[PDB]
């Protein structure tokens, strides 16, 4: 336990990792819930739209895999004699990381239903459904490059 | 066409880039945190500005 | 926003020159403002073309402002003409005043040393700084204020010309001369205290120089003596200007009806003005808000640019550097170009009706109608 | 710093000082957003009372001027080295939360009694005679209680 | 209560504005002096109604037609409202719309007792009380049948669940018991639905509206008390929605009245409904304080009961548009202004 | 030095601020569980008129 | 409910705490943790400009919302509305600019120190005294944007009828950004009776 | 300082001198804009000077 | 109902509606509507002389 | 690990950095959300305004931009030695960017939603709901003047 | 500052001069708030009424005032000598006046919400809504007259 | 102070006495208003009933009372530096007084909301309702009996 690096030092490493993966995976989730009532509702009316309608589910399924990512980088890290700053580091860019899966997640649900619905009403409305999932993606990116970016600064030199 | 006009751009900007880099100015090479070999930052902006002429060059249309 | 009242010639003149220049203040950037300047001529050049061209949705707008935005783009450029930073770089065209001590530390940081002032613009020394961003703050502080108070102060001239062009006598009496006290005796004592600490050189001088704020606070809710003052006479001259201001307020309450149930409107007019003068003399550093906004976004754009294309300065880093130039081109031009200069011309847009307009537009009036034939033949829906 | 004197007095002084100024605030905003609901209801159907209706944004008005003298008073004793008792700490803090919590219910009273007056009007002003009175009984709430609340700050000051 | 404009603040300026359109009493005056029925379409023009008076030809354009075109914009102008909101004011519209369903759904009863080639009441069914399985029970044609398709895939089923056991209905007229069943059901939902998730001061209103729609119900059963061989004071009790204002001091005494002396007598238990049971009449009365409690629901300017005030005031604005329309075009002026114009 | 039992000042400045972060968050998921989807406009109606 | 059972908890372990921690001599142990004069006063300072910063950004963005709503719906109805709604807009951004203002002068106002009993006693005091001016000028910038917006939205469903009531209820808005200006008032006061720290 | 009021006087005279010297349509226009752009401009300038005359602080960086 | 060109003004109205039936057809079989370059010189001619 | 630089303050900077991405992310997606219900409503109900709506859906992505790029300034300022002050001072600079983003995040989106339902209604509306839009921008700004001032002083000095 | 009475001693009794003055002007609000909204509403009806009804008004004032003359002795009787039994005592009086006058307006509000109504109705039950506020006002004596004791007792006892 | 009288012990005593006359006081009023309503709903409709729809203010009126006497004699027994049994036992007394007085005015109240709705009705099931409102009665004056108990065993021999 020294100075900079108690004995709990790996925790917040541990606890990083474990956000980053499950709050990634939970927003994908809620995400891919919006995403499959959508669909199902659609399918009764334009199958041949709704099986193409599928791609809020692709989005969905791309963050949580950004979101496993970012905890499979976050787990290189980890270690015990890894000092305690690294740890809390790892701890913020998991909690940066599903924080921003979540809200990507509950973005592109919501988008996704609704541009779903609006392309079993009219089929004119598939690309700005595309495009406004695309958008809402944008933020996911943002949280995954911000959870990389304080995963190498945790890497990074350390007492 | 459309791409032509971004491709000119970068090719002026790089090649701004590459003649400070040359004149070694306060900025880029000049400091300490960025690295100093300024020749190295000018060739690098020079064949940049290259690929982004070949692309207005690529760009360029007719009719 | 609404339709001028009657009397000869044409009105709404100085905000054609002002919007374009108070954008610009926001705006800041060389690199953006010529830029947009450019974007702005090729839609103006093309006007011929641009009238047989469809309106289109928002380019019609855009197209209206064919000459709005050049007059934006040269402001702009000017502004950045002053603003050493084309794209957060200080080109320093001409000959910076600072130096650092004579051996710079190996690796250790040291504070320079100037012999004189820049020709125009900020310093050119002042890139990268630690203390640049504070001493840039403590600029346009007073760069703002008093742009926002000479803006202030020439709408309400303008105010004082729409009233000399009515009789209005007693309009006049009630409305202009005691408002003028008001702001004056305040915000301009504001405003010459702000030059003057600007004026007085307390590093030679020795006197420690008294906190702006630090002076308001002490007029506001005191008889003054701060820990430092301009001048002997001005902590007295300070006392005196917040007294008339004080007293101006039965000038608003009372002088305007001067024969009544209607004086509970002039009351009300008289708080409102008050209270508008206030608060939007307290607006106007939004207009640094928005520089400072555009500064820093530049500065963050231009360090993900270099971060991806210098890299290594290899081959492999000239192909990556010659798609990371377009993606900082792209994302310069659309989330800065696109979408912070049309903000920018809103926000100023929006402080010219909050305030300069505020000062002296007299309400609604009938609008004129050509009655000339539309000459349409199109949208039969 | 004496026994007396704990270094956190000035600290509850500046409690007081915030909360007579939050609370007040935050209840003369409630009493002037439920005028100004009760104003443009009784004007969108006729506007004679668009001047009558002044009076209950006048009572949040005069709330919102009395959280501010609160604050004003509290502020007098702040200092870095004012040699502060907790004592005057903790009773500025006790005649900050007085202040503004009883702004705070007097705004909330004056405004639904507005609000009420306002819709009240609609059918026969005549009635604002009484909307007035029940208009003044509700800020002599916050009249007293700043009158109560400058006393015990004039108590910690001694 | 601050929160409403983050869900339906949109809606309430948009229905704000709806209502700003409304008949001006002197406009309404000047239509009224045109009792040419031409001249009372172009009256109606020149309202803030527009142009529909010239959609259809002159030949046709009579009273009928006029009210068939102001339920056509009340059915698109609350389809819009209905359409550009969500949660808790789209709730709201889903029960003001089944409101009108209760009675299309009465509608579609009929032809199922006695075969009455449903296809009318499909082209004629009240278009503010759609439901999603109407053509569902229309191919229905058994008891049973018609049940299931209520009870399943139709929104009414716990209103057929709390009652109309197999839906016989072989000694219970569908109109005065059947649909008085379901519009008791329906107003016991309202009641409860408008108590446990709407927010003050549109709560208390919806409350005291809802009482008020109640008793008009109660009062109406009361009235039709005397000319019934059924309908026995105890199925009185059960025929009123047990619920609402009178209830249960003037409600439970009105149902165990019988004689007419009771009916009235039991009105005047409470203090706002004194003297419509003794003079003037039920409904114009009844239309009359709906208004006027629909214009203290819109004075609040900020609730969700702002959407059931203008609702219900433009109702009363369509029943003064029928009564005016009738009363001029077929020339009874007597009784012209009968309509109510307060708003 | 140490406060109460163990604790210490280094760890309840922490704990404040991760409260005001919570109190934040929740505020945050308040108005996500408020989201809803204007169905009768996003979707088709059976209604002959005012579809 | 989870919230109310909570709340009920969290009560009922404080309690139980304090109850065997002062029926037992340790009773004073929560005294200097209720005293926490060693808390950090540029701790203190930092939490009051970002607590001042963020409430009141978020009173602004509330009122904005809420007139914005407002505008648009009465816009369908009449454009005059649309373009008459920016009043109550820049009054919701003149409270985000009596925030702002207390914000950038808490951030130039501070300083940095470590001398021992000037920390102790001057940094402290004027940590306390941002963190509260800020909480409370925050409060008050919170307060003027929910009535202002209201207000605002209030005013546009009068304009949809009239102008005069658009004119008349403009003294609402007034009151409003009266009392904001009052909040914003007395956190600057506050903050100019705080010291440079040490 | 004295370089602030210079300027000052040289502006002043140009736009005097533009002012008198307007164009054969739109005249008021373009006085008025001439005049109040290049008040705006000399604003800005000397605001730039007089901050730039006498700074409070020096600028610090570690990358020289 | 009073104005002097009533009538006038509904003639003028047929004559819209006939020309909208026009355009209608013209859509329908993809018509050029080469006239709309005319246009532009009546509207040019009207500014002009 | 010190008075005035003790091990805690390290990670101040790094959860505040984390959290200003964080709750940007939130309210830019809420907003996005929120923007992308009515751009779905109308451009079923009138195609012609499906680019129109798209604006707010940038300007949610704009403001998630903010966030990155105050979590990305704050982050690349981060170290294991840093300054107790700028460990406070980095921690009151993500929490208010985070705060004024979400703000202006929700207030944008309930603004995107009003003005996509006013332009199906009346494409006359957009005049006022880009006023609305930038209204509710400019504390996003305000909020990214807080942030970037409080993180360039932050560094000012470490003891 | 003995063990007996630590320098701390006077916060109970300021506290408790606060709570008496504010939970009993709260109650008050509450009553007259109803009161008020409930004469706003029948003497539309009836005028005859109002000049009545404003009489439980002017009862909830004496409510408040009940509170307000506490809170001035309990201020008055302050001190930093003995303020440790007469503090915790001063706390304790002010929280049950305080308590009591809360409930006593509340009581007052919520008999003359239909109050109110039944004297527009009939203006020979005033007589009996006049007696049912009366108990009101007899709580709210009660709860003085304890504050009071408790505020004799206060100081009389430390030493 | 000492381990059996120490400095609090007088606070729990003015605690105890203050909770034992506020809860008390808090549930008297709630019955005494909701009660009042009733009777103001009714005797409107029958002034024959309303002189004698007043028992149940009585019945509050003496939950009051009973408060009152309890927190009197709670107070009486306090004193300086008494012994911290003394506090305990009034703190306790307090609390079950209090606690009795609230849970008799919910019922009371109750009780006479049905028993004036019914008598409206039908004068003659008033003296049945009675017979419940004396039920309350007996809980109060149980009540009662616990604080006088509670107050005897503060006053036994302690030191």
């Amino acid at each position: 336990m020294t100075e900079l690096c108690p004995v709990y030092a790996p925790f917040f490493g541990a606890i990083g990792c474990a956000s980053a993966i499950i709050f990634t995976s939970l927003g994908a989730a809620y995400g891919t819930a919006k995403s499959g009532v959508g669909i199902c509702a659609t399918c009764v009316l334009r199958p041949d739209l709704l099986f193409k309608n599928i791609v809020p589910v692709i989005m969905a399924g791309i963050i949580a895999i950004y979101g496993l990512v970012v905890s499979v980088l976050v787990c290189y890290s980890l270690g015990q004699k890894q000092a305690l700053y690294t740890g809390f580091i790892q701890l913020g860019a998991g909690l940066s990381v599903g924080l921003s899966g979540l809200a990507a997640g509950f973005a592109i649900g919501i988008v996704g239903d609704a541009g779903v619905r609006g392309s079993s009403q009219q089929p004119r409305l598939f690309v700005g459904m595309i495009l406004i999932l695309i958008f809402a993606e944008v933020l996911g990116l943002y949280g995954l490059i911000v959870a990389l970016l304080l995963n190498s600064r945790a890497t990074q030199d350390v007492v | 066409w459309c791409c032509t006009v971004l491709s000119a751009f970068g090719v002026v900007i790089l090649s701004v880039i590459a003649h400070l880099f040359n004149t070694n100015h306060e900025s880029f090479v000049g400091s300490i945190n960025d690295p100093e070999d300024g020749p190295a930052v000018a060739h690098t902006v020079y064949l940049a500005a290259l690929v982004y002429l070949v692309f207005f060059v690529f760009c360029g249309f007719q009719v | 926003y609404g339709i001028a009242q009657y009397r000869e010639i044409n009105a709404g003149l100085p905000t054609i020159v002002t919007f374009p220049f108070m954008f610009a203040i926001m705006f800041g950037d060389m690199g953006h403002g010529f830029l947009m300047t450019l974007a702005a001529l090729s839609l103006v050049l093309n006007e011929k073309k641009i009238n047989k061209m469809k309106r289109g949705e928002i380019f019609d707008m855009a197209f209206t402002g064919r000459y709005i935005i050049l007059l934006m783009g040269v402001f702009s450029m000017y502004t950045g003409f002053l603003y050493n930073d084309i794209f957060s770089k200080t080109m320093t065209i001409f000959k910076s005043g600072w130096k650092w001590p004579d051996h710079w530390k190996k690796g250790e940081s040291i504070t320079a040393t100037s012999v004189g002032t820049y020709p125009i613009g900020l310093d050119w020394a002042w890139h990268g700084t630690e203390n640049a961003l504070l001493f840039s703050n403590s600029y346009k502080m007073k760069l703002s204020i008093l742009m926002g108070f000479i803006h202030m102060t020439y709408s309400y001239f303008f105010s004082l010309a729409n009233h000399l062009y009515f009789n209005s006598m007693i309009d006049i009496i009630g409305n202009f001369i005691p408002g003028l006290l008001f702001m004056q005796g305040i915000f301009g004592y504001l405003s010459v205290c702000i030059v003057y600490k600007w004026a007085v050189d307390w590093v030679k001088d020795g006197k420690p120089a008294p906190g702006l704020l630090n002076m308001l606070i002490n007029m506001f809710l005191s008889p003054g003596t701060i820990d430092d003052e301009l001048y002997p006479h001005q902590a007295k001259v300070q006392v005196f200007l917040l007294l008339m201001a004080l007293v101006c307020i039965p000038w608003l309450l009372l002088v305007k009806p001067l024969h009544g149930d209607i004086m509970i409107h002039q009351v009300i007019h008289t708080i409102e003005f008050c209270l508008n003068c206030v608060s939007h003399t307290a607006s106007y550093l939004r207009l640094w808000a928005l520089s400072l906004a555009h500064a820093q976004l530049s500065s963050v754009l231009w360090t993900m640019t270099i971060q991806i294309a210098f890299g290594f300065r290899g081959f492999v880093g000239v192909f990556m550097t010659v798609a990371l130039f377009a993606m900082w081109f792209a994302l310069t031009c659309a989330v800065l170009v696109l979408m912070e200069g049309t903000s920018a011309m809103l926000h100023s847009l929006r402080l010219h009706w909050v305030e300069s307009m505020s000062k002296f537009f007299v309400g609604e009036g009938l609008p004129y109608e050509p009655f000339a034939f539309e000459y349409k033949d199109m949208e039969v829906a | 710093s004496n026994i007396y004197a704990p270094l956190y007095a000035p600290f509850f002084g500046f409690a007081g000082c915030a909360a007579a100024m939050v609370l007040s605030c935050l209840g003369a905003a409630i009493g002037t957003a439920k005028s100004g609901i009760g104003i443009a209801g009784i004007g969108t159907f006729k506007p004679e009372l668009i001047m009558k209706s002044l009076i209950p944004v006048v009572m949040s008005g005069i709330l919102a001027i009395y959280g501010l003298v609160v604050a004003v008073l509290i502020a007098g004793n702040l200092s870095p080295t004012e040699d502060y008792t907790l004592f005057n700490g903790f009773m500025h803090l006790s005649c900050g939360l007085c202040v503004g919590f009883a702004c705070l219910s007097s705004g909330y009273a004056i405004g639904m009694v507005g609000d009420v007056g306002v819709r009240k009007y609609m059918h026969q002003p005549r009635l604002f005679v009484g909307i007035v009175l029940i208009l003044i009984f509700s800020e002599v709430l916050g009249l007293y209680g700043m009158i109560v609340a400058l006393i015990l700050n004039t108590r910690g000051s001694e | 209560g601050v929160y409403f404009n983050i869900d339906n603040g949109f809606i309430e300026g948009v229905v704000r504005g709806y209502r700003n359109g409304l008949l001006s009493n002197n406009q309404y005056i000047n239509l009224t002096q045109c009792d040419t029925l031409e001249d009372l379409k172009l009256q109606l023009s020149s309202t803030d109604y527009g142009n529909f008076l010239s959609s259809v030809s002159s030949e046709s354009l009579t009273t009928s037609l006029i009210q068939e075109y102001a339920s056509s914009k009340l059915y698109h102008e609350f389809n819009y409202i209905r359409d550009q909101s969500s949660g808790s004011t789209r709730k709201f519209m889903d029960y003001i719309t089944y409101g009108y369903m209760i009675d299309n759904v009465a509608l579609m009863i009929t032809g199922t007792i006695h075969d009455r080639d449903k296809g009318e009441i499909l082209q004629r069914c009240h278009p503010l009380g759609w439901f999603d399985t109407l053509p569902t029970l229309s191919v229905a044609t058994d008891l049973e049948s018609l049940y299931e398709t209520v009870l399943v895939d139709t929104p009414l089923a716990p209103y057929f669940k709390n009652c109309f056991d197999t839906a016989e209905e072989l000694d219970d007229m569908n109109i005065e018991i059947i649909r008085n069943k379901l519009y008791k059901a329906y107003l016991e939902d309202f009641y409860n639905f408008v108590t446990e998730e709407i927010p003050e001061p549109a709560k208390e209103c919806m409350q005291t509206l809802l009482g008020f729609e109640a008793d008009r119900r109660s009062i109406n059963i009361a009235l039709n008390s005397l000319q019934s061989s059924d309908i026995d004071p105890d199925l009185k009790s059960d025929l009123l929605p047990n619920i609402g204002k009178l209830y249960p001091l003037a409600t439970f005494h009105l149902a165990q009245a019988q004689d007419f002396e009771g009916v009235r007598a039991a009105l005047a238990n409470v203090y706002e409904y004194r003297g419509f049971l003794e003079t003037g009449n039920l409904e114009d009365h009844f239309y009359q304080l709906e208004m006027e409690l629909c214009r203290d629901a819109f004075t609040q300017q900020f609730a969700i009961s702002t959407v059931w005030a203008w609702m219900k005031s433009k109702e009363q604005e369509v029943r003064n548009i029928t009564w005016i329309a009738e009363c001029i075009a077929q020339n009874q002026r007597e009784r012209i202004n009968n309509y109510i114009s307060v708003y | 030095d140490i406060l109460s039992s163990i604790w210490t000042e280094g760890l309840l400045m922490c704990l404040i601020v991760s409260a005001l972060l919570l109190f934040i968050l929740i505020v945050a998921l308040s108005w996500i569980s408020n989201l809803d989807i204007t169905y009768g406009a996003l979707e088709k109606s059976t209604n002959p008129i005012k579809k | 409910s989870f919230s109310h059972f909570l709340y009920y908890l969290v009560l009922i372990v404080v309690i139980v705490y304090g109850l065997y921690k002062l029926f037992t001599g340790h009773g004073s142990d929560i005294n200097f943790g209720k005293f926490l004069l060693r808390t950090s006063p540029y701790m203190w300072a930092n939490l009051g400009i970002a607590l001042c910063v963020g409430l009141s950004v978020v009173g602004a963005a509330w009122g904005i919302f809420i007139t914005g709503s407002s505008m648009i719906g009465a816009g369908v109805r009449a454009p005059r509305i649309t373009t008459k709604n920016l009043i109550s807009i820049i009054f919701c951004e003149v409270v985000a600019i009596y925030g702002l203002i207390i914000a950038i002068v808490f951030s130039s106002k501070l300083t940095v120190a470590t001398a021992e009993n000037m920390y102790s006693k001057s940094n402290l005091y004027t940590g306390y005294s941002l963190f509260w001016a800020g909480i409370t000028v925050g409060a008050s910038n919170l307060i003027c944007g929910i009535a202002v917006g209201i207000t605002g939205a209030t005013a546009a469903i009068s304009d949809a009828a009239d102008s005069a009531l658009f004119v008349k209820i403009l003294v609402i808005e007034i009151f409003g950004s009266i009392l904001g200006l009052l909040g914003l008032i007395v956190g600057l006061l506050m903050a100019g009776k705080a010291s440079e720290f040490q | 300082f004295y370089t602030v009021v210079g300027v000052f006087i040289v502006v002043s005279a140009m736009s005097v001198l533009f002012w008198i010297m307007a164009p054969k349509n739109n005249q008021a226009v373009w006085r008025s804009t001439v005049i109040l752009t290049l008040a705006m401009m000399f604003l800005m300038w000397a605001i730039t000077f007089l901050c730039q005359l006498h700074p409070l602080v020096a600028p610090r960086r570690s990358d020289l | 109902f009073q104005r002097t060109f009533v009538n006038e003004i509904r003639r003028l109205d047929n004559v819209e509606r006939q020309y909208r039936y026009f355009y209608s057809l013209l859509k329908k079989h993809d018509i050029k509507l080469y006239e709309g370059d005319t246009d532009k010189y009546l509207d040019g001619s009207g500014e002009l002389y």
